[PDB]
């Protein structure tokens, strides 16, 4: 249909175009490449294409498809690995033997291939059925059906066939609809442009525990279930560490990862690290896998599938919440995302904003995080789900200023941090209290209170230590330690054993073993009860070398305690820390007299 | 200590040589292997004359060489450089060029081929033409020296998987 | 030193005895595939490609 | 066609739309001499072209222009080792010609199959705060961030000739089964350089180890830029067809950066950051992305690039970058140099965030990754101590600050300290990290696991 | 030929100019002013013109020189004051009553009134001769070797016709070359585009240091042929100073100064000074001149001579290598070579890099530094000789974190640090040990060892004993020098004489800023002897205040050892220190017992 006009750097410009939407999906060549209509002059419409251009001709064919870049949402999503352009990638390292993507290769956006079983729903014959609606279902894992086949949202009638109980492949017809006559048949599967968020009933109040599963976000600041984050930290910043840590433990029934252009060694670590490694509500053949789907996206891989990445993770996101799962979606990083396009302003010849990338970039951030939070399911039965979005950035050179960090922190409610000098020491993640906050720490004290712990009065306490520690610490520098007073030598004792003890996720052994809110807490109450005793007995005459060297062995006991599996008399209360309470009783009295 | 020195420096003198020796070995190989293929191609561009020199069967090989070039030039004139023996063997088949470029295009026949009073060499190109835009800006030089070095390119690989593979 | 005064003798001794062999066989086995090759090339030209 | 303009490394072409995107052009100067580039920007009737070869004598109607027909490919053989090339895909050395078996694109895409399984196999350097404190795998990117008063050369060929002894010693202990492969590209560097570096690699084994691919600071920036290139795709085929582990090493890296930043200058693109490209991260990826265990996995590509810094700040957009993208970050210091330590490496911000991947345990010990953690992290204390005692002075500083004053210096002094010639087993380099940690009493060492402090000590 | 469109600014495009190369020399209007052709937009070239642009209307003429912008390579360099395309200034004197050249003005690069006395070599006609092969010389020097006259690079053939002995001019032939028909008429000058480098038979490592001269420069870290180098910037308070006695001193074959876009006053000392001076090795005629070839930029001249100003005088350097003779090239300074680059940017639009510095700055250094560096020079008998550049980066920012001075240093090898508070106080040179690295020590340290000094032992104790000098005066500040051992006490009492004796040197003064190689190793060897038998003695019952009275006469003589003359039998062996060491033994004897 059309011709190439020019193709100067990765921007093409075709002639005989009377159309096209935005972003219209089309194949370029003969070659056919992805590539998207992001601007049309005159009759020559100007359109990127992202897969690497090393040899095109001018007056080569384009071929549109008719539609935006979109995504399919159907069955067969879980246990099978994506490009951010929808490509399987396993079924192109059979046919192409080329295990990455090879210039010029174009392999449908689903399997069609993996047949399944459907089972039919609440819905039969002449019953109306709206967009969200459960029709049916779809066995995909061991324990549950993770695919729940909906209508899709901008389609509605009432249902002249349902096709029975049985195996069907995809692209056969298993449903017809009735509403001006056959408005039309549906297949498993179902198209959305990636680019339109998906509508909801209503969103709720996010006020709901997310746990996930990390002693040191659990004690400082906790995230909530509808949850935003923010996370700064450049290299040895224990990023992919978090995540498959995050994978493992997690409580939401779906984690979508975002690899949005990554070493490819690190994506081959996750990749395989799922399958070998337990779940922790149990998983029965490729355990934590059942419940992760990869888009993984290395470095010079597509700046289509890069650029799509947050918005082809955030509509299978909503899609999981429209179904009535709790999704927790990690992405990473939001940055390697932000050089897209940085790069795509310069090729375009745009005018961008500061540091060359373009300002469109607060609108585009803020999008993304706005179609996240927690929400009642569109359709019928009516399910609670969220999203909660943990998204990973990079300071450029320790300047936490930089366009991309700044507007993340905008749109963000929570702000964890990430400092460079404690990494060094191993302490990744580090966070501490002045490069952090959280608004939802407030309501989430309330609801952890409730569920056992005394955790919102230990918080104030814990807060006001690392708060205290740091200035203290400027004193012990410049005036040195005997412009102290003994409470104040306190206070870095206690802050230096927190420092290790959550911070640090490195192992001496083995990596660190699930610590859930009730080890947390457990932790947090032998800390603080070792500072307030210790502080009366100096108050009341007493060595600080007595009181040191005293506390001594319940000291390497909660350094390594994390190692250790959880529970060990409860994992509520672990008679190892039980123990150690009474030990700090004991001694205070010696100490006191 | 300097002992130890003298030492090292004797069996680096000793490896300068096993790498020397293992170098004039690469180079006897490397130009036996080459001369080998600038002996092959050598007798291609002679075998090639020969068939050149006899006209009525280089007459359609010709014919070939300047559609081919033709639809890559895309002018409906074309200039074309030729030797003085080809000069007459192009000029009793013009018609036959632009009816064989009408039925290989859809572009538009070409007008006319253009024997130019400016001829290639004869003591630097053994026959072959030069075909050449309207005002000789871009030229496909379908010469026998030219065609056969740009195959050299592509013979390379596939004479290596014969000879040894 | 001695095996590096002797050694400039062995410098082209083993550097000729190491491919004396292998120098007879290219030329050896051009000769047959010469004919064969030869015919390709001849064959491609005279083809418009 | 014929030459319309040139501005710069940009060359302006009225011609024809017949022609591909990085289709070879020649440009016939009238003095007769061939120079090659490829198109960079196709519109209709006209090109730029940026050559790779001069920039300047390009005339206008006496020169002409000739189509290859034929985007650029790099002619790749797997006899090229010992033989002598130079950084425009044909030796201009005179040295052994290259020869094709495939001829293979630069893209960063040709057929390219990697990691779905990552590094789990040791390479040793023989050096210990490398190994040790970061560990190399069989696919690890390491960039060697080194100074303007650094010798940057000298610790390039350092860790280079020291990993091929150990790398055998290594294939007897099975953590390999396979060849070993050098590939040396030096891009644009001095003529002083690039002696320095064949006369190296000569001493400490032969130069049949490596392939050597030379080009000339005096040859411009867009020869600089395809020269890496040429690297990658000498490597990938020999792990590909040939089941070859192939080592990398890549001189100088901030000398392709340099290249990138000239072609935005002399272009109408507008620079991001600091004057460096916006689309700067794409080029520097698609050395980094051609990485890893390649198919079959017996082959792979590791890759220790070699960055000089030019201000030696952590500010500078070449080394921030780089550090994202890479496995690891080594950092040679200054101060350390000066000191009279060789090699000169300090390892306080020396990190790897695929630490688990970077470690052995099959052909390395399991405690290997234990100890070099409470190393580091008693190491950071012992600079926190430091700084302290300049300040503070001794007239109160604690019991536990003393031993960490007392370990920074016995560390430096003795871990990485090490002979010209002297390779260190990693083995060894425990029982050497023991002694070190051997001072500290045993309520010091408290992080670490009971289990492994009462095992060794 | 062509016909002028536009002048706006200095800068002149012209239309009509077909065969028009990209370095093409032109000359502009009736008046013919130089010019050259940076680039080319379609018909239009666009053309720098470097004199004023000033009564030249729209539709004068643009006559082609039919060759690109070179400078000439022959007979009669020495003792002549260039500009930086290399245009007499001395002719300019005589016929205009101007220092400078103004606009309308232009003569050729060579003199030809000036005649030379024109030897045939080795090859007469019918013989076959090759790119470099020394087809003749001229005298004219009787203090250095003279102009020994190549066949033309990268040109071969057979010689028609060999001119026989006689005076020919240097305009007039006096070889036509048969190669294709007349090849062309050469001259005893050759032409060589300055932009393009001169080959050589091959380049090679430097290895071979020659006469400096100045002790500090060996001593400390020695200065080699072939070598880059980098020198602080002082602005003609301290720069003037180096620059000058680095001219005198270094009995170098041929040394080429090259101001780039200096003050004027500099400039205006070295022209008037150089016949003023005596040399250091005897011979008259202009002394110090005759060995000289200057290129003198001030700011005020046009900027295209003073971007092109370094890169003529390399072309100048280069052509001496090939007749096999060592040059120093002593270049001041690259951050004045870069401010053109600068201008000549913002005048044609370029857009620049980091702090208003181009991007072409950086690829241009690296391409500077090696056309310097030693080679086995070429023609037919071979012989050695060598480029070493010496380039002053001063302050373009008010520090040395600038990126003329961060780029340069990287390439450079060696950095020697002038001190200013010493500077000011007018010794000269005075290199801090602190700052200073020479990473040629190595190679070098060997190369003496060989030839006959003790070398590697002396410079290696030097350095060491200097560094730990500065850590025992800390001693003696904050505890004090009573409590310190008297081997301390010497280890700083000899590092006041290796400062006093080499580092505090005096250029205005011949018996302490010349002496020769061996002679500055030979008072090297006397300080260290003592060194270690003055810590012997002390250890064996001595005390600071018994062997500084013990010592005497040996301690009186190495203080003396700078006024001393650089012969005393040779220039090689001074028989002074030869005996100095004999009767230091006899005094350990003595003071020790």
């Amino acid at each position: 249909y059309g011709a190439i006009y020019s193709v100067s750097g990765p921007v093409v410009i075709a002639e005989n175009m009377i159309g096209c939407a935005m972003y219209e999906l089309v194949k370029v060549g003969h070659d056919n490449l992805v590539g998207e209509v992001i601007r049309i002059d005159g009759d020559k419409a100007t359109i990127q294409v992202y897969e690497e251009t090393a040899g095109l001709t001018v007056g080569d064919p384009v071929l549109r498809t008719g539609k935006p870049l979109s995504v399919e949402l159907g069955p067969g999503l879980m246990e099978t690995i994506y490009d951010g352009i929808q490509r399987p990638l396993k079924a192109i390292k059979e046919e192409s033997q080329s295990i990455y993507i090879p210039r010029g290769i174009d392999t449908p956006a689903l399997d069609r291939t993996i047949k399944w079983q459907f089972t039919p729903g609440k819905f039969q014959v002449g019953d109306h059925i709206s967009g969200g609606d459960i029709y049916g279902s779809v066995f995909e894992n061991s324990l549950i059906s993770s695919h729940k086949i909906l209508l899709p949202p901008r389609s509605r009638g009432t249902i002249t066939w349902i096709a029975p109980a049985g195996e069907y492949t995809l692209d056969e017809k298993i449903l017809e609809v009735e509403f001006d006559g056959k408005k039309s048949d549906f297949t498993l599967y179902h198209t959305w442009p990636v680019r339109v968020p998906r509508p909801v009933t209503e969103k709720l109040s996010a006020d709901y525990p997310l746990l996930t599963g990390q002693r040191v976000l659990d004690a400082l600041f906790p995230c909530v279930q509808g949850g935003t984050t923010c996370i700064p930290g450049a290299f040895g910043c224990g990023k992919t560490v978090i995540s498959q840590s995050l994978s493992k433990y997690s409580n939401s029934d779906a984690i979508i990862y975002v690899g949005c252009g990554e070493r490819g060694n690190e994506m081959a670590e996750v990749l395989m690290e799922f399958p070998e490694l337990y779940t922790e509500m149990s998983g029965t053949k490729e355990p934590i896998m059942k419940r992760t789907t990869l888009v993984a996206n290395t470095s010079n891989m597509p700046v289509a599938a890069r650029e799509a990445s947050i918005y082809t993770g955030i509509t299978l996101a909503e899609y999981f919440r429209d179904q009535g799962k709790n999704v927790s979606m990690i992405a990473d990083s939001s940055s390697r995302w932000a050089e897209a396009l940085r790069e795509i302003s310069g090729r375009l010849g745009e005018m961008p904003a500061d540091q060359g990338f373009p300002a469109y970039l607060g609108a585009k951030l803020a999008s993304f995080y706005e179609r996240a939070g927690k929400a009642v399911a569109l359709g019928s039965p009516d399910r609670t789900g969220s999203v909660s979005i943990v998204a990973a950035v990079s300071p450029a050179g320790g300047d936490f200023s930089d366009p991309v960090t700044t507007a993340t922190l905008g749109i963000t409610q929570v702000f964890w941090g990430l400092d460079k000098k404690l990494a060094q020491r191993k302490h990744f993640p580090s966070i501490n209290t002045s490069v952090s906050y959280s608004k939802y720490t407030n309501v989430l004290n309330k609801f952890y209170d409730s569920n056992y712990p005394e955790f919102p009065v230990l918080r104030d306490r814990m807060k006001e230590i690392l708060s205290n520690a740091e200035e203290l610490e400027q004193v012990v520098q410049l005036v040195g330690k005997s412009a102290l007073s003994d409470s104040d030598k306190i206070t870095l004792d206690v802050a230096t054993l927190i420092k290790e003890d959550f911070l640090q996720q490195n192992g001496y052994s083995t990596y660190d073993a699930f610590c859930p809110i009730w080890k947390t807490f457990d932790m947090m109450r032998a800390f603080i009860s070792y500072h307030d005793e210790a502080q009366k007995a100096v108050a009341n005459g007493a060595n600080w070398s007595k009181l040191a060297d005293s506390t001594g062995d319940v000291k390497h006991a909660v350094s390594s305690s994390k190692f250790f599996e959880p529970s060990r008399g409860e994992k509520e209360v672990h008679g190892e820390f039980e123990k150690l309470l009474s030990t700090m009783q004991e001694r205070f009295a010696e100490s006191t007299d | 200590g300097n002992f130890k020195s003298k030492l090292k420096k004797a069996m680096l003198s000793q490896q300068i040589t096993k790498s020397t020796i293992a170098n004039k070995m690469r180079l006897k190989v490397l130009s036996a292997r080459e001369q080998s293929l600038d002996g092959i191609f050598e007798e291609t561009k002679e075998k090639l004359s020969g068939i050149a020199n006899n006209r009525d069967e280089y007459k359609p090989i010709l014919q070939s060489l300047i559609v081919e070039a033709l639809l890559k030039l895309l002018e409906p004139k074309a200039i074309v450089k030729a030797l003085e023996r080809d000069v007459d063997l192009i000029e009793s088949m013009k018609d036959d060029i632009m009816r064989e470029y009408g039925e290989k295009a859809q572009r538009a026949p070409l007008e006319e081929i253009v024997i130019s009073n400016d001829y290639l060499n004869k003591d630097l190109v053994s026959g072959g033409v030069v075909v050449s835009n309207a005002s000789d800006k871009i030229e496909i030089n379908n010469t026998l020296e030219e065609r056969l070095k740009l195959l050299s390119e592509e013979a390379l690989p596939a004479i290596r998987l014969e000879l040894y593979g | 030193e001695q095996k590096n005064a002797g050694g400039v003798g062995e410098l082209e001794k083993k550097a000729e005895a190491g491919v004396q062999g292998e120098l007879a066989e290219i030329k050896k086995i051009a000769e047959k595939k010469k004919d064969d090759v030869v015919k390709i090339l001849i064959e491609t030209v005279i083809k418009p490609s | 066609n014929t030459v319309s303009g040139v501005n710069g490394p940009l060359v302006i072409l009225e011609k024809v739309k017949f022609p591909r995107y990085n289709e070879i052009v020649n440009l016939t100067l009238p003095d007769g001499t061939v120079r090659q580039g490829q198109v960079l920007e196709i519109r209709g009737d006209r090109a730029i072209v940026q050559v790779f070869e001069g920039t300047s004598g390009i005339d206008v109607k006496k020169t002409t222009v000739e189509f290859t027909g034929e985007s650029l490919r790099i002619p790749v053989s797997e006899d090229m080792l010992g033989r002598i090339f130079d950084g425009s895909g044909r030796p201009i050395d005179n040295g052994p010609k290259v020869f094709a078996e495939d001829y293979l694109d630069i893209n960063g895409s040709p057929i390219n199959p990697y990691a779905r399984i990552y590094p789990e196999e040791m390479i040793s350097t023989g050096v210990s705060a490398i190994d040790t404190m970061n560990s190399i795998a069989r696919g690890q990117k390491i960039p060697i961030f080194s100074a303007s008063g650094l010798p940057h050369n000298e610790i390039a060929a350092q860790i280079c000739r020291q990993a091929g002894l150990v790398r055998p010693t290594k294939d007897v202990h099975d953590g390999h089964e396979e060849n070993f492969s050098i590939v040396f590209a030096a891009m644009g560097v001095n003529l002083e350089t690039a002696r320095f570096f064949k006369q190296d690699f000569e001493e400490n084994g032969s130069l049949e180890r490596t392939s050597l691919f030379l080009n000339l600071a005096n040859d411009p920036t867009i020869e600089r830029i395809i020269t890496p290139r040429l690297a990658l795709t000498t490597a990938e085929y020999l792990a590909y067809q040939t089941e070859r582990h192939v080592l990398t090493i890549l001189t100088d890296m901030s000398s392709y950066a340099d290249a990138l930043r000239e072609v935005s200058a002399a272009r109408e693109e507008v620079p991001g950051r600091r004057g460096y490209p916006g689309y700067m991260y794409t080029d520097l990826s698609t050395i980094y992305e051609r990485a890893g265990r390649v198919e079959g996995r017996n082959g792979s590509i590791t890759q220790i690039p070699i960055l000089t810094m030019p201000n030696d700040d952590i500010t500078h957009p070449i080394p921030d970058l780089t550090g994202y993208i890479t496995e690891g970050q080594i950092f040679v210091d200054r101060q350390l140099h000066n000191k009279g330590i060789y090699p000169p490496i300090n390892v306080l911000p020396s990190l790897s965030r695929l630490m688990k991947s970077a470690i052995g345990e099959g052909m390395t010990r399991k405690d290997h990754g234990d100890v070099s953690n409470q190393l580091y992290a008693k190491y950071a204390i012992g600079k926190d101590a430091a700084a302290m005692k300049a300040v503070v002075g001794e007239e109160a500083l604690s019991i536990e600050d003393k031993l960490s004053l007392e370990f920074l210096e016995k560390f430096e002094k003795t871990f990485i300290t090490q002979g010209a010639y002297e390779d260190r087993t990693v083995f060894e380099s425990l029982d050497q990290a023991w002694s070190l940690l051997r001072i500290y009493p045993k309520e010091m060492l408290n992080r670490i696991s009971p289990k492994i402090l009462d095992e060794f000590y």
